[PDB]
RNA sequence: UUAGGCGGCCACAGCGGUGGGGUUGCCUCCCGUACCCAUCCCGAACACGGAAGAUAAGCCCACCAGCGUUCCGGGGAGUACUGGAGUGCGCGAGCCUCUGGGAAACCCGGUUCGCCGCCACC
RNA sequence: AGUGCAAGAGCAAAAGAUAGCUUGACAGUGUUCUUCCCAACGAGGAACGCUGACGCGAAAGCGUGGUCUAGCGAACCAAUU
RNA sequence: CCUGUCAAACUCCAAACUUACAGACGCCGUUUGACGCGGGGAUUCCGGUGCGCGGGGUA
């Protein structure tokens, strides 16, 4: 399971690429989604590879983000442990997170919006003109690499 | 194109690799298809008759009845629905 | 006319003589020079390596070759060495010599397409590299910057 | 092994390559059966431009008709060697050609499952000279 | 053989056994084929149908297994052919086959030929086959009369030992008669 | 399939070559022209009738890789080319990095001297 | 090689050659595709059917001209069945 | 035998890629009626630029 974060805008990006991001529930810059590692999903992120940031987050980080940026399918309701418990199959955020990471369920299945609308990275990201191997912030990341981004946008 | 005949730009698609040259096996020219079957359209360079317009080479239609021995296959050109009169010699079962 | 007009390989390959007529003969006198009776049984083998893909008009080929071989007469008319220019001017070139109306030009010459790193010239010598000098003069008359590379020769 | 390997005469063709005939008559008597017209191919300067056109006749003799003919033909010929085929044939003379081969030749002349005769089973110039020479005359 | 570009004929064409152009016209009918084949000593008759991995023979008859019904004569002749045709024709009927087209392979369409005899037999067996009556032998030759009369010009038995000296087109009738009722494998 | 008929795929099956096989039974060559039929001339072929002989052809069986072909290992080569991205480089031609694909020739070593279906059959 | 003619393509027990016989280069009415990719548009073209009548073949079958893609033309008036 | 080179109108080979159909996932539609069908009204048929691939041209 990988965390997907659109870092580049729609203007000028190929339509067939933009449509993909939309198929992955991301319709805005800084929006993030959680995607299973399947052949079908792998092909998609590869095509989106140049306008996004992805990787496998750590249990903790996912938990921090879920708590800070998860939302019900509808409404303001804060998704905190109590919410998770009184609304999902799990008993708390950690329980949810674990299930997500092990790809046993999805934010939808649990009545949650497929999108984690993050905040601009505090301190700024590494740049949207170069990939990670080049000191940029585009493409695949380290679990430590993804966590830093996600956490800076917590 | 410099001309607009049906065979314009068909040098490649309507030619056989040197080894597949010569009269084709009769087994596939006699094959029988049932209405509803999916078939792949491809002209046999060695088989003169029962052809369809080269533009459709590559299509995968649905057999829907026949006319004489030839079959009537429905395809969709772009967004337009069309019926193609073709013989077994130029058809293959999908899958 | 200037090499500026034909030194780039931006056009399609134009070489089918069955569809092109009126092609000027080549100015290149010979491709094999020196002791062509003998086979490459020499100690040293230096080469002239083009450093960029370019088109070289038969004009430059003959001028570059002559300048090199004509000089290799620092060894004598029947000296002991063999010189070879391995490229042939296959690419026919035109000129639109009406303005931009019906501008497909008429055959005016031929050139040889050489890719960066190919060796256009190859000489064979005994430890007597005057050839290295024959090439400082040769790549002096061809568009690209060149590399004078020695192969069998650990006799430095 | 032998018996089915020993040579035999298969047809003797007697033809008169004229250039435009009355000649058939003598061929009919010299052999014993009707001659066949000889059309020609290609248009040529020897006022022979006509494609389909009688320009000679031939006669293919088989079995006794062939021997009974050679029992007079051969005597009228001297030559041998060099003048022989690579398949053990030979023509002399008005032409008279003799086609020679061994027992299982039908395998290559029939319609069904026909097949070309193996080089080993072919007849050599030498093996030919022998057979014939061994039948009323001398080689070279 | 010579190069990558060389064209090798289909195996059955190399073997000079199958005429693929005729086979295609044959398969057009969409009916079973009545394969009529010969050998120097025998005559075979098969009823073939089309199959996924090759042809399927649903009924056949060989001139050899003719004796199995009382044949004591040679098996490479006209009476033999007809009979093998009728035998196969019958076994065919038993197999649920009702019509077929005559495949004579690489043989020639000569009038009164054995393949047509084979066709006549199959037809009489009850099989429905597109034919032409006056391309067939005149019954008597089918019976083997042409051979009996040939032995009339005897002086020496036409049959080395075999059966009879003056041969029997009657033996033909007895057999056809036999095949037209009961008996095993029919 | 101790030799057959009809085929499918249509060279992995082609080309060339070696060895083996028929005592009654199979295919052949083979023997032979009164008939059906036949050669613009020939029972060569086609067609018909038949077993004195033969396993030399064919054919069937076993095998050889020299040529052609098919597929595989290792090398060539993650090279050539390439879909996506870049305020990376270069006067420029053009190149480079990240990402997703990825060859051809050729060399060396294996493979391949057909596979399969239906029917009939000491 | 040949297959009438450009070029590309098809074809070997043939689509080529020869022989023999024959006039399907027949009458009528359609389906489909093309003309006009997608996506509307005429004449024209082709493929594939049906009805009738024929030619050939033992027969399956082949013949809706010449192997395939060029050789074509509205209304009005005239002539003709 | 050896040795030196090529192809828009060459090909024993051969991608990336584009493309027909089907299944899966995704997204979407069944009160926001998608897909599709019928009808009313248009505007429009001087375009331009960047990038990739081009063809012509010294440019
Ligand atoms: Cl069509
Ligand atoms: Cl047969
Ligand atoms: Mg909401
Ligand atoms: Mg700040
Ligand atoms: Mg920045
Ligand atoms: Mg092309
Ligand atoms: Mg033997
Ligand atoms: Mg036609
Ligand atoms: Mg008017
Ligand atoms: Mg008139
Ligand atoms: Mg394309
Ligand atoms: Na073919
Ligand atoms: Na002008
Ligand atoms: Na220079
Ligand atoms: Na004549
Ligand atoms: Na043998
Ligand atoms: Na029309």
């Amino acid at each position: 399971m990988h965390a997907l974060v659109q870092l580049r805008g729609e203007v000028n990006m190929h339509t067939d690429i933009q449509d993909t991001l939309e198929m992955l529930n991301i319709h805005h810059v800084n929006h993030c989604t959680l995607v299973p590692e399947t052949d079908a999903y792998r092909g998609m992120v590869a095509k989106v590879n140049d306008f996004v940031a992805f990787g496998e987050p750590s249990q903790e980080t996912l938990e921090t983000v879920l708590a800070t940026r998860a939302e019900p399918l509808e409404g303001d309701a804060d998704v905190d442990d109590e919410w998770v418990a009184e609304h999902t199959d799990y008993d708390d955020i950690s329980g949810l997170a674990f299930a997500l990471l092990s790809e046993e369920t999805t934010l939808r299945e649990q009545g949650l919006s497929p999108t984690l609308r993050l905040h601009p990275p505090r301190g700024g990201h590494d740049g949207v003109k170069h990939p990670v191997k080049e000191g940029g912030q585009l493409g695949k990341h380290d679990t430590e690499g993804i966590d830093d981004l996600l956490e800076a946008m917590r | 194109p410099s001309s607009n005949g049906p065979l314009e730009g068909t040098r490649g698609k309507l030619k056989n690799k040197p080894r597949d040259r010569g009269t084709s096996p009769p087994q596939r020219a006699v094959e029988e298809f049932d209405d509803g079957e999916k078939v792949h359209l491809k002209i046999d360079p060695s088989v003169p008759n029962g052809r369809f317009h080269p533009r459709f080479d590559g299509q995968t239609g649905t057999v829907e009845g026949k006319q004489g021995d030839a079959y009537k296959v429905d395809i969709v050109d772009g967004g337009k629905e069309k019926t193609i009169i073709v013989t077994a010699a130029h058809l293959r079962r999908q899958e | 006319k200037p090499g500026a007009m034909y030194r780039n390989s931006s056009k399609p390959a134009y070489t089918r003589r069955e569809y092109i007529s009126g092609i000027p003969g080549k100015k290149i006198a010979q491709f094999d020079m020196g002791n062509n009776g003998a086979g490459p049984t020499y100690p040293a083998q230096v080469e002239l390596v083009v450093e960029k893909p370019v088109q070289i008009r038969h004009n430059a080929l003959e001028a570059a070759r002559v300048a090199a071989n004509r000089y290799v007469q620092n060894s004598g008319a029947a000296a002991n060495y063999k010189f070879r220019i391995r490229k042939f001017p296959f690419h026919v070139i035109r000129e639109n010599k009406d303005g931009m109306r019906a501008p497909f030009g008429k055959p005016v010459g031929t050139a040889a397409r050489v890719h960066g790193a190919n060796h256009i010239f190859i000489a064979w010598v005994n430890p007597d590299p005057n050839v290295e000098e024959a090439w400082r003069r040769a790549k002096m008359k061809v568009t690209p910057t060149i590399n004078i590379d020695s192969s069998p020769a650990g006799n430095a | 092994f032998h018996e089915m390997r020993e040579p035999r005469i298969e047809k003797v063709v007697v033809h008169m390559g004229i250039g435009h005939a009355n000649a058939e008559d003598i061929l009919g008597e010299i052999t014993g059966q009707m001659p066949v017209r000889t059309k020609a191919k290609r248009t040529v300067g020897e006022f022979d431009i006509r494609e389909g056109d009688p320009i000679g006749a031939k006669v293919t003799l088989r079995d006794e008709m062939a021997e009974e003919f050679l029992q007079t033909a051969l005597p009228l010929a001297e030559l041998a060697t060099s003048q022989f085929d690579d398949t053990g044939n030979f023509s002399f003379g008005l032409d008279v050609t003799v086609n020679l081969v061994r027992p299982g030749y039908r395998v290559a002349k029939r319609d069904k499952a026909s097949r070309s005769i193996p080089t080993k089973h072919r007849l050599n110039p030498a093996d030919a000279v022998a057979f014939i020479e061994s039948t009323y005359d001398v080689e070279v | 053989a010579t190069g990558p570009r060389y064209k090798v004929p289909m195996r059955r064409r190399r073997e000079a056994r199958t005429d693929y152009h005729q086979r295609l016209r044959l398969l057009k009918s969409g009916k079973p084929r009545l394969v009529a084949r010969k050998s120097n000593k025998h005559v075979r008759a098969q009823l073939v149908t089309l199959g996924p991995n090759g042809d399927d023979t649903l009924a056949s008859a060989h001139s050899s297994d003719l004796a199995e019904y009382g044949w004591e004569a040679p098996t490479g002749n006209m009476p033999s052919a007809y009979l093998t045709g009728l035998l196969a024709g019958l076994r065919a009927q038993e197999a649920g086959v009702e019509e077929a087209v005559l495949d004579i392979g690489l043989n020639s369409p000569t009038p009164g030929s054995k393949v047509f005899a084979i066709q006549e037999g199959a037809i009489d067996a009850g099989l429905d086959i597109p034919h032409n009556d006056d391309v067939l032998a005149d019954w008597q030759r089918t019976r083997g009369a042409h051979i009996a009369e040939y032995d009339e010009q005897l002086e020496e038995p036409l049959y080395s030992g075999d059966f009879d000296a003056a041969d029997l087109p009657e033996h033909f009738d007895e057999l056809r008669e036999t095949l037209l009722d009961g008996d095993i494998e029919l």
